[PDB]
């Protein structure tokens, strides 16, 4: 036989979903019946269907051309975001790793609200306070820091918390943010969006504490 | 005159007023002689300044047994400061100062009097960072998990013994190796906890104990992530860079509770490396 392990076990799924199509049954999902196999296998194949299946997992429109998909703003549109979403929930479990030595001594203990885990990963990757840090602390940490990790991990709402407790450190940007989170796609409305834009440009261009200028 | 100069008074021109006190200390300092010898009245003022700051803290119990501190903790602020800007006013007069640089008998214990009272300062003040930060953290805790030798050299030590007394240098780098083993537990941060032991109390903490600390940190936070399985094999793999750098210098007593903990984590040949590694770095010469 020719069939490496992996390769012999993708061919038993291939026959499946060729004895349904056969059959006539029901198309089942073939992302899922080749993921099957590949937590056989180490974590490097796995996390990439992972990836397939989030980056496939869009509304489509049934019996229509492919290029007509793949040109469309509709669905180019949502590949941006199923991409952030497995983006920030790959960062947000290297965070997990990163405070806790494995994904189950996480678990026992119960993963933690994004805002305590991101907070527990601020302790370890910054133990000691950097001098250029900006708009003081919170709880213990930069404000800043805690908004862009959150926003890393892709909980708006624990960066939002984050805001409710520096109201009067961060000025004029609680409306702002509060305006992003509700705005879909993650865009501001052009008036809001120049304002905010505008000032970061005029004096804040290189400012000391560069969380502040990724956020 | 050395208060003023360095400060005293100042809470009610003022460089002015502090630089003649300045210039007074200089002038009418006087001179060590043969009498044995008579050190000068410069070096007695510094002595009596340097006392009356820490009148307060030199007798007392550092601690009071449900743990607390016997002086405030403001208290132990404001002392230090005193004692930071003295030490602050002899180093901007090093070259201006009769005794402070090196200079004929009489001269020479001038000399090693002045030098001396200097290193109890930076003691002092290491002494009482050392007893602040112990209790930014949980000493009842801490007191708790330890042996009763220890509590009870804890129980009467003294100011003066953490100060100048190598019993109380001994016990300060027993705390510190017990305080970071907590602070691991509570886990909040490690390397913060490091880079605060790592300088202010330098020449009490040694470098080779905080990178220790950092291998410790991982295995504990290899036995706190240890449900995971691909996260672990990066902590215990740089744990073990850690332990070999400071291999020539691991104590018997933290090589085994790396080696238990390896163990629980199945990291078998791993802590067989360690082990080896320890004994060549003992021992190069063979």
């Amino acid at each position: 036989s020719s069939l490496d392990n992996i390769e012999m076990a993708y061919a038993r799924q291939i026959y499946i979903y060729n004895e349904k199509i056969v059959n006539g049954h029901l198309q089942p999902n073939l992302v899922d019946l080749c993921a099957s196999v590949a937590e056989l296998d180490d974590k490097s194949i796995s996390d990439m269907w992972t990836m397939v299946k989030q980056m496939t997992d869009v509304l489509l429109t049934p019996a229509t051309d492919a290029l007509k998909n793949r040109s469309s703003v509709e669905v180019r549109m949502e590949f941006v975001r199923q991409a952030l979403a497995y983006l920030e929930q790959s960062y947000k479990n290297y965070t997990l790793v990163t405070v806790f030595g494995n994904l189950h001594q996480a678990q026992l203990g119960g993963v933690p609200g994004t805002y305590q885990l991101v907070r527990s990963f601020l302790n370890i990757k910054l133990p000691a306070p950097l001098p250029g840090l900006q708009d003081g602390e919170v709880e213990g940490h930069p404000v800043w820091a805690l908004i862009y990790y959150c926003m890393r991990c892709g909980d708006l709402l624990a960066a939002s918390q984050v805001v409710n407790r520096a109201q009067h450190q961060l000025g004029e940007f609680k409306t702002w943010f509060q305006e992003y989170m509700n705005s879909k796609d993650r865009r501001l409305s052009p008036a809001t969006e120049n304002k905010l834009r505008l000032h970061y440009r005029r004096a804040l261009r290189n400012n000391t504490d560069p969380y502040k200028r990724a956020v | 005159a050395l208060a003023v100069a360095c400060g005293q008074g100042s809470d009610l021109m003022d460089r002015n007023t502090e630089n003649l006190a300045r210039a007074a200390f200089i002038e009418y300092g006087g001179q060590p002689r043969l009498a044995s010898v008579r050190l000068s009245s410069r070096h007695d003022a510094l002595a009596l300044y340097l006392t009356r700051l820490v009148r307060t803290l030199w007798k007392a119990k550092v601690v009071q047994v449900d743990i607390s501190s016997t002086i405030p903790t403001s208290k132990l602020v404001t002392i230090q400061e005193n004692v930071e800007r003295l030490r602050n006013f002899l180093e901007a007069n090093k070259s201006t100062i009769q005794g402070l640089a090196p200079p004929d008998i009489a001269n020479q214990k001038e000399h090693q009097a002045l030098h001396a009272l200097q290193k109890l300062m930076e003691s002092i003040s290491e002494g009482i960072s050392f007893v602040l930060m112990l209790f930014d953290e949980r000493v009842s805790d801490i007191y708790a998990r330890l042996d009763a030798v220890s509590q009870q050299q804890l129980k009467d030590l003294t100011y003066e013994q953490l100060f100048s007394q190598t019993p109380g240098k001994e016990l300060a780098k027993v705390l510190v190796k017990a305080i970071v083993n907590r602070n691991i537990a509570s886990g909040a941060n490690v390397e913060t906890v490091a880079d605060a032991l790592r300088r202010r109390c330098g020449s009490f903490c040694s470098p080779d104990d905080v990178v220790t600390f950092k291998a410790q940190e991982q295995l504990q936070r290899a036995s706190e992530q240890a449900h995971n399985s691909p996260v672990l094999r990066a902590l215990l793999a740089e744990s073990l860079r850690l332990f070999e750098q400071v291999a020539g210098s691991l104590t018997p007593a933290n090589l085994t509770t790396a080696v238990e903990q390896y163990i629980s984590l199945k990291y078998y040949a791993g802590a067989i490396q360690l082990c080896l590694t320890v004994a060549q770095q003992k021992d190069r010469g063979n």
